[PDB]
DNA sequence: CCCTCCCCTAC
DNA sequence: AATGGTAGGGGAGGG
């Protein structure tokens, strides 16, 4: 029973000096938290995951959407491993992309929603 | 013009101009044979009263 | 409870250099040591919400192999039998996957007892235990000895196709999102965690209780230098093969050694638990209790069918072949000789090689 | 919301801690592993060692030579009723009463010699007086498999079954015996019992791993279904028998009589299908149970598993 | 859920206070609220135009 | 007017 | 990379 609202919004703004105080009103219920680019947000994604420690993390179709997109975009781009970052550890799965998810975090369990 | 010819997606289909079901194809091959049978084996064809 | 429980969420397993929490020797080539060996690592959560990542060392892999030798061997050529049988398997892996020191592949030869399940067999035969390091490979090192690429014949595999995962859940009586009973822990570099902040956020008075209880920051955490932190949460501990309590539970029974059923339901014992939410979720619902009654049955006088006739006869004549003039009975067929008093049974056996207090 | 209506992770983790199997395992692995998790427990428990054959060996074993019984339906629209029969957990029951399993298997009863058998994917050398000494104490199965009996042994497959089963009978008596209660606690004791009964039908699917195995035996599935087979033919027999019920079985898949009473009064029916289901089952072993359930009084007969 | 807000393409602020509630309003109606920020976010009313 | 290939339902 | 079987029917396209 922590403070941590058990939601939120990540939201990219490089910061004109209106979009973040008018999202905040217009949502008004949950704690909104915005960054420069999206290596913080991807950052902090990762202190999130590292604080709350989940058994599960889900989603629905991930992936070509969230998680494996968080991922491809990443290991494409920034060149950035995120899946040993999430993992509760600091140190080509054909049969997974068919009857599960594909991604193998440590420690962790992955749930494909629609599945 | 094969069943695999035509095989347009809802997206395709509603925003087609002239674009219109077939009518005759979903009718027969996908309601007379099963209608046939179930009404076969009572002693009654289905497709006569299509026609009409 | 007094036992520190850990539940079981996940596991994975990892190659490390032999510390002196895991088992470097053994029985077989005493004077070679490990290069590397199997760790455990569980991720579960404390009963008042903490993670906790847990090592377990001494767990070591293995299968059986139909003993060579005669039952009456004088338990020092056994030894030999069984330092040479390491040695031919460690030469034969090290060329196959390219003064034999620095065990790499098997670590420890013993001699079992057992009972094989693959058909009707009475009495007691002997197996070896071939307890490997590295778990990945050994599928590979059984498609080996069942090739005849090791020996000059071939071998039947034993108790292969169980991972390793499966093998130390079920040597130990542990089910998955289920308690590990744990009277003794070993803790690491700090025991609560800076990561980012969550020393101060997540503690709260059980588990402080818990800690003041288990961990003694006198003789009790590891040092930092050797044991660091490979964990990304809360509490990190280790423990040995001993300290498992889950174990010695489990009724170890022998009622195939001989016709001792010729002269108790709940065999699974993860049932009991479902049934007890089964009544508990149906006396909520001011059900009465839950009860079957017997029907008396009456079957065929042997249930026969339609060539129970030719079986008889079949049956008949093979028991005319296999025969040889005398008369069998229950109690003088097995011989009572070869007492098998010194071989470890495998219950019996898996406590040994546990490296040390 | 998704997950919490569906009772998703809550099922999951009692069917991990049901079967002793990670929480990964039960979505991402397949059937065979819940069973071996079973059998390894089961066996360890009595000191036994269990066979691990390769590929090449279970490819060479002997093809299943026995198939289960789907009766022609004459097909036509019945008006009068049409009491639907079925065994419940035929296998796994056949495999308790008959003491079917590994640890008691001997041998195909012809062609045993005494140096050289052949068990599905394994060789072995029986004893010299053995079958002197068991003649009593055997059953052979329809295949032509001999047996050991209770007497002697008692199987290992038949006391996960056993438990298993009456964990699945106990959640269904306690789901039907409520009728207020909304689908909330329904749907989630019917799919616990259908997650039981898939698990006892993969635990019999376990023998004779016709593809993909790792502990297969051809004789033992061949037996079952030969044995399943039999017992559906003299319930026919048994229900074609009776001279006050004029009735003749229709229909019926391995395990359900389909038997026909032209104006009957389906009033009545239901008490003609309990005295049947009730004659069936006294006269079979222990474990197997024939169930009445329900009755068609109008319906149509398509085809093999295709009615309405 | 019960609350008066005021749009002009770059947010809006809550229209507390007393002369705001005893008029009868429509939303996409335009006023020219004079008020005072008290203690919030939440704009008060003296006179509308 | 028979074959394979594909879908998926019932034990 | 990992996989429990058998049986049954119906529709499409090329023959
Ligand atoms: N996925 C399946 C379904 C069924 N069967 C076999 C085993 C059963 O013994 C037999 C009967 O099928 P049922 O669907 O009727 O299941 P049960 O008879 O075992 O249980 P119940 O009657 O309670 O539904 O078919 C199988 O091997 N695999
Ligand atoms: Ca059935
Ligand atoms: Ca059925």
């Amino acid at each position: 029973d922590l403070d941590i609202a058990y939601e939120g919004i990540m939201i990219v703004h490089k910061a004109d000096s209106t979009f973040p105080t008018k999202i905040q009103h217009c949502i008004n219920e949950i704690p909104v938290m915005f960054y420069e680019s999206e290596f913080e947000m991807f950052e902090a994604l990762t202190d999130l995951v590292l604080l709350l420690d989940p058994d599960i993390l889900s989603g629905f179709e991930i992936h070509n959407f969230s998680w494996g997109y968080i991922i491809e975009r990443c290991q494409k781009i920034h060149q950035f491993d995120i899946v040993r970052e999430l993992a509760r550890v600091k140190c080509s799965d054909t049969w997974g992309y068919a009857h599960s998810s594909g991604i193998m975090i440590t420690g962790r369990h992955m749930i494909n929603i629609w599945r | 013009q094969l069943l695999r010819e035509r095989c347009v997606s809802p997206e395709e289909f509603l925003e087609g101009e002239n674009l219109e079901l077939d009518s005759e194809y979903y009718i027969n091959k996908i309601l007379i044979p099963p209608l046939d049978r179930l009404f076969n084996l009572i002693g009654i064809n289905v497709g006569n009263w299509a026609q009409e | 409870s007094d036992y520190f429980r850990i539940q079981l969420n996940n596991q994975d397993y990892y190659m490390s250099k032999p510390t002196f929490l895991d088992p470097s020797h053994g029985e077989s080539l005493p004077l070679n040591q490990f290069s590397q060996v199997p760790n455990i690592r569980v991720f579960g959560a404390l009963p008042t919400g903490h993670q906790v990542l847990c090592h377990v060392h001494g767990i070591l892999p293995y299968m059986f192999i139909k003993y060579d030798g005669q039952i009456t061997d004088t338990s020092t050529l056994r030894h030999q039998r069984c330092a040479q049988v390491h040695k031919t398997l460690e030469v034969k892996i090290r060329a196959s996957f390219k003064k034999l020191g620095n065990l790499n592949f098997v670590a420890d030869v013993s001699v079992v007892k057992g009972i094989p399940f693959y058909g009707y067999h009475v009495g007691w035969n002997l197996f070896y235990k071939i307890s490997l390091l590295n778990p990945s490979c050994l599928s590979r090192i059984s498609e080996l000895i069942r090739d005849g690429k090791i020996f000059g014949k071939k071998f039947e595999i034993y108790e292969s196709h169980i991972p390793y995962l499966l093998q130390w859940t079920a040597d130990f009586n542990l089910f998955g999102c289920s308690w590990i009973n744990v009277d003794r822990c070993y803790f690491r570099s700090p025991v609560l965690n800076s990561i980012l902040d969550i020393d101060k956020l997540t503690i709260n008075d059980d588990l402080q209780l818990l800690l003041d209880r288990f961990c003694d920051f006198k003789c009790n955490v590891l040092s930092r230098r050797d044991f660091p932190r490979v964990g990304n949460g809360l509490i990190e501990i280790d423990i040995l093969p001993q300290f498992i309590k889950n174990r010695e539970k489990l009724q170890h029974r022998d009622i195939h050694h001989d016709f001792l059923e010729k002269l108790v339901k709940p065999y699974v014992s993860s049932a009991r638990d479902m049934i007890n939410e089964l009544t508990m979720q149906r006396e909520e619902l001011s059900l009465k209790e839950y009860k079957e009654p017997p029907e008396t049955k009456r079957h065929v006088s042997g249930h026969q069918w339609q060539s129970s006739g030719e079986f008889e006869a079949f049956y008949k004549k093979a028991q005319h072949k296999t025969s040889t003039g005398q008369i069998p009975n229950f109690e003088n067929f097995i011989d009572k000789n070869q007492k098998f008093s010194a071989i470890n049974t495998p219950y019996e056996a898996l406590p040994q090689l546990w490296p040390r207090l | 919301q998704l997950l919490r209506k569906q009772d998703y992770i809550a099922r999951n983790i009692e069917q991990a801690r049901l079967i002793g199997i990670d929480f990964h395992s039960v979505y991402y692995r397949g059937s065979q592993f819940k069973v071996e998790s079973f059998l390894i427990r089961i066996c360890k428990s009595e000191s036994f060692i269990l066979l691990s054959p390769g590929k090449k060996d279970v490819r060479k074993q002997k093809a299943l030579e026995c198939v289960p019984l789907v009766m022609e339906p004459e097909s036509a629209f019945y008006k009068s009723p049409l009491i639907v029969l079925d065994f419940q957990s035929l296998y796994p029951s056949i495999m308790i009463g008959y003491n079917y399993c590994y640890s008691t298997m001997i041998g195909r009863v012809r062609e045993i010699n005494l140096t050289e058998n052949n068990l599905g994917v394994s060789k072995f050398s029986l004893p010299r007086n053995i079958l002197a000494l068991l003649k009593n104490d055997v059953t052979i199965a329809p295949n032509g498999v001999v047996y050991a009996k209770t007497s002697v042994r008692k199987s290992t497959l038949s006391k996960m079954l056993t438990d298993i089963l009456d964990v699945r009978v106990m959640i269904k008596k306690t789901m039907n015996e409520i009728g207020d209660d909304n689908t909330t606690l329904k749907r989630l004791l019917n799919n616990k019992q259908l997650a039981l009964k898939l698990l006892a039908n993969v635990t019999y699917g376990y023998t004779s791993a016709s593809f993909s195995g790792r502990m297969p035996c051809s004789d033992l599935a061949d037996s079952i279904v030969q044995t399943g087979r039999e017992t559906l033919e003299k319930a026919i027999d048994i229900i074609e028998k009776d001279e006050t019920w004029n009735a003749k079985v229709v229909y019926g898949d391995t395990d359900s009589l389909f038997v026909y009473l032209p104006g009957k009064t389906a009033i009545e029916a239901f008490s003609i299908g309990h005295a049947m289901a009730e004659r069936v089952t006294q006269n079979n072993p222990k474990p197997i149970f024939l169930k009445f359930e329900k009755v068609y009084h109008p319906s149509i007969l398509i085809s093999k598993k295709r009615y309405v | 859920s019960d609350e008066i807000m005021l749009e002009d393409e770059s947010g809006r602020v809550l229209l507390v206070g007393d002369f705001i509630r005893s008029t009868p309003f429509i939303t996409g109606v335009v006023v020219g609220i004079l008020g005072m920020e008290a203690e919030a976010g939440t704009f008060q009313v003296l006179d509308i135009c």
